[PDB]
C-alpha cells in the first residue's frame, strides 16, 4: 500500500532538483513552525547562545500528490529512504 | 561592530599578496580589517583603580609620623594590590 | 502577463464607509502578493497606506485597514473625511516585482451630480487640406469626475488613434476632458459614421457623426 | 520629518541619456531601501526597481532591464537614476518611494518625492496652427490648437469678452508635438449673428493668431 503508492511517485519522471510547479508561476510557499527545546549556554563574553529547536516546514508539491481527494486512500504517506523529494 | 564589543573596527583594505614559491608563482588575495581597542574597560579596570590606589598611599603622609604602624599598613596594602592587579 | 483591476470610480459621503477592491487576474490575492495601498492627491502627491504583511505607513490614519475580503485585496476607509477624496492605487507583487492598477477614483461628496456634456467636432476644413483629418470630443460640467470615452467608426469599436485628456477640474468644481480620434484626410472621407460615446457614473451618452 | 527631493524637469532629445536624482533627509539613509516608480500619461503606474542604500544592491523590473540604472551615494544621501536611450515613450514623471521596513524589505511603501517630470521630444520651437471646429450640419464651438512646441499655449475669447461656458482642455503629447483645444459654450441663435474669435498666444514663438469659429 503504502510502498506501492510512494513507488507510483518515483516511478514516473520526477527530479528533487527540480523546484515544485505552481498554478500561476508563483514562488513555492514554505509555511514555517518552530518548536524551542532548550535555550542554554547564554555566552555573554562571545555575545552567543546555544539553543536546540525543532524545524518544521510544509509546503506543496503536486507532483508528490497521489490520493488526491483520497478518502479511499491514507491521508498520508510517510517519506522512506531512497527517495528523493525537493526541499 | 555589534557582534563585536572588544574592538573598534574602523579601517579595511583589499590588496593582493602574490607570491613567488618553489612549486610556482601563485596568484593571491589578502583582505585586511584594522582593530582598535576599546579603552573604556581598561580606563575602569587598570587605570583608575590604580591611580585611586597610589592616591591612597599618599593618605599616610598626613598621619603622625609616631603612627608608623597605620602608614607602613597603607603602603604595603596598597602595593600587595597593585601587584595582585596587575597579575 | 498578470494585471492587476479596480474600481474606475467610487462615491461616499463623509462619515460613510467605502471600500475599494484590488483583483489579481492569475488568481486569487495571496498574502504571498504583499497588497500595496497607494493615495494619490492632486498634483502629484503620493502617500503610502497599507501595504506588506499586515504593517502600515507612518501616520496612516486609523480608519484605513486591509484585508482579504473574498479574493481579492481590500481597502476599507472607515469614517470617510473630506480629505480622504484622492485617487487610490493597489499593487500586487508578482514574484520579483510589483504590478499596479489603473487606480480608483474616490470621491468624497461635496455637491450633488452632474451628468456630462458631450460635443462632437467633425475636422475643420483648413486641416483636411493637410490631408489630416482630426475628430475632436469634448466633454463638461459632469461630477464625480472619472467618464469613459469610446470611439466607433462605421458601427465597429476603434483601438487605436484615440487620446483621452485626464479628468481636468474648473473653477465651478466640475470636470472636464477631452478625446481626440486622428485619421487621415483621405481615410475620413472613407467612411461616414463616427460615435464618440462617453460613459459617466453608469449610464451613457452618444454623440455620432455623419 | 522625512524627505525625498527630486530633480527638476528635463527636456531631451531621443537617443540621449539623463540622470535624475532624489535626495533623501530626516531619516538614517543607509536605512531604507528606494523604489523608482514611472507615471506615464498612456499607461498606469510602472515599478522601475528598487536598490538597497546600505548594500549597493538592486533588483529590476524585467521590463526597465537595460533601461534603468538605480546607483546611490551614500555620503550626499542620494539616490540616482540613469535611463538610457530614450525615446517618446520614456517622456514620463519619475517618483521615488522609500520601503518601510529599518534595514530590511518590508514590501510597502513609505514617502514618496514630487516627482521628476522627464519630456523626451526631438522637436524645436514650433509656432501652433489653430483649425477653427464648427457643429456638425445652446450650442457648442471649440479651438484645435494642433502641432505646437513647447508649453504652453493660451487661449482666450472675444480677447476675454465671453468667460463664461469656456473650457480649455489639457494638452496631448503626440508626434513630439502637443496639442489641445478649447471650447466656449453659447445660446445657439446667436451664432452665427455674433463675432465669435478665439485668442490663441504661444509666448514660446512669439505667435499670436486669430481664428474666428463660422460654419
Amino acid at each position: 500500500s503504502d510502498s506501492k503508492i510512494l513507488a507510483h511517485l518515483f516511478t514516473s519522471g520526477y527530479d528533487f532538483r527540480v523546484r515544485p510547479p505552481t498554478d500561476n508561476g508563483g514562488p513555492v510557499v514554505v509555511s514555517v513552525n518552530m518548536l524551542l527545546r532548550t535555550i542554554s549556554k547564554i555566552d555573554v563574553v562571545n555575545m552567543e547562545y546555544s539553543a536546540q529547536l525543532t524545524l518544521r516546514e510544509s509546503w506543496i508539491d503536486k507532483r508528490l500528490s497521489y490520493g488526491v481527494k483520497g478518502d479511499g486512500q491514507p491521508d498520508f504517506v510517510i517519506l522512506t529512504v531512497g527517495h528523493q523529494i525537493w526541499m | 561592530s555589534s557582534s563585536l564589543p572588544s574592538f573598534q573596527l574602523t579601517n579595511t583594505s583589499t590588496t593582493y599578496c602574490t607570491s613567488v614559491t618553489n612549486t610556482g608563482i601563485y596568484s593571491c588575495l589578502r583582505t585586511t580589517i584594522q582593530l582598535k581597542r576599546e579603552f573604556s574597560f581598561y580606563l575602569l579596570q587598570l587605570y583608575i583603580p590604580s591611580c585611586m590606589l597610589v592616591i591612597v598611599s599618599w593618605v599616610s603622609f598626613w598621619f603622625d609620623r609616631t603612627a608608623i604602624p597605620a602608614r607602613v599598613t597603607l603602603g604595603v596594602t596598597t602595593l600587595l594590590t597593585m601587584t595582585a592587579q596587575s597579575a | 502577463q498578470a494585471v492587476v483591476t479596480q474600481e474606475s470610480a467610487l462615491t461616499t459621503s463623509p462619515g460613510e464607509t467605502v471600500t475599494l477592491t484590488c483583483r489579481s487576474s492569475t488568481g486569487a490575492v495571496t498574502t504571498i502578493n504583499f497588497a500595496n495601498w497607494v493615495q494619490e492627491k492632486p498634483d502629484h502627491l503620493f502617500t503610502g497606506l497599507i501595504g506588506g504583511i499586515n504593517n502600515r505607513a507612518p501616520g496612516v490614519p486609523a480608519r484605513f485597514s486591509g484585508s482579504l475580503i473574498g479574493d481579492k485585496a481590500a481597502l476599507t476607509i472607515t469614517g470617510a473625511q473630506t480629505e480622504d477624496e484622492a485617487i487610490y492605487f493597489c499593487a500586487l507583487w508578482y514574484s520579483n516585482h510589483w504590478v499596479f492598477g489603473g487606480g480608483t477614483k474616490l470621491t468624497v461628496l461635496g455637491q450633488p451630480k452632474s451628468s456630462p456634456s458631450v460635443t462632437l467636432f467633425p475636422p475643420s476644413s483648413e486641416e483636411l487640406e493637410t490631408n489630416k483629418a482630426t475628430l475632436v470630443c469634448t466633454i463638461t460640467d459632469f461630477y464625480p469626475g472619472v467618464v469613459t470615452v469610446d470611439w466607433k467608426v462605421d458601427g465597429t469599436p476603434v483601438t487605436q488613434g484615440m487620446e483621452t485628456t485626464q479628468p481636468s477640474k474648473q473653477s465651478n468644481n466640475k470636470y472636464m476632458a477631452s478625446s481626440y480620434l486622428t485619421l487621415t484626410a483621405r481615410a475620413w472621407e472613407r467612411h461616414s459614421s463616427y460615435s464618440c460615446q462617453v460613459t459617466h457614473e453608469g449610464h451613457t451618452v452618444e454623440k455620432s457623426l455623419s | 520629518e522625512v524627505q525625498l527631493q527630486q530633480s527638476g524637469p528635463e527636456l531631451v532629445r531621443p537617443g540621449a541619456s539623463m540622470k535624475i536624482s532624489c535626495k533623501a533627509s530626516g531619516y538614517s539613509f543607509t536605512g531604507y531601501t528606494m523604489n523608482w516608480v514611472k507615471q506615464s500619461h498612456g499607461k498606469n503606474l510602472e515599478w522601475i526597481g528598487l536598490i538597497n542604500p546600505y548594500n549597493g544592491g538592486t533588483s529590476y523590473n524585467q521590463k526597465f532591464k537595460g533601461k534603468a540604472t538605480l546607483t546611490v551615494d551614500k555620503s550626499s544621501s542620494t539616490a540616482y537614476m540613469e535611463l538610457l536611450s530614450l525615446t517618446s515613450e520614456d517622456s514620463a514623471v519619475y517618483y521615488c518611494a522609500r520601503d518601510g521596513d529599518y534595514y530590511r524589505y518590508g514590501r510597502y511603501f513609505d514617502y514618496w518625492g514630487q516627482g521628476t517630470t522627464l519630456t523626451v521630444s526631438s522637436a524645436k520651437t514650433t509656432p501652433p496652427s489653430v483649425y477653427p471646429l464648427a457643429p456638425g450640419s445652446m450650442v457648442t464651438l471649440g479651438c484645435l490648437v494642433k502641432g505646437y512646441f513647447p508649453e504652453p499655449v493660451t487661449v482666450t475669447w472675444n480677447s476675454g469678452s465671453l468667460s463664461s461656458g469656456v473650457h480649455t482642455f489639457p494638452a496631448v503629447l503626440q508626434s513630439d508635438l502637443y496639442t489641445l483645444s478649447s471650447s466656449v459654450t453659447v445660446p445657439s441663435s446667436t451664432w452665427p449673428s455674433e463675432t465669435v474669435t478665439c485668442n490663441v498666444a504661444h509666448p514660446a514663438s512669439s505667435t499670436k493668431v486669430d481664428k474666428k469659429i463660422v460654419p
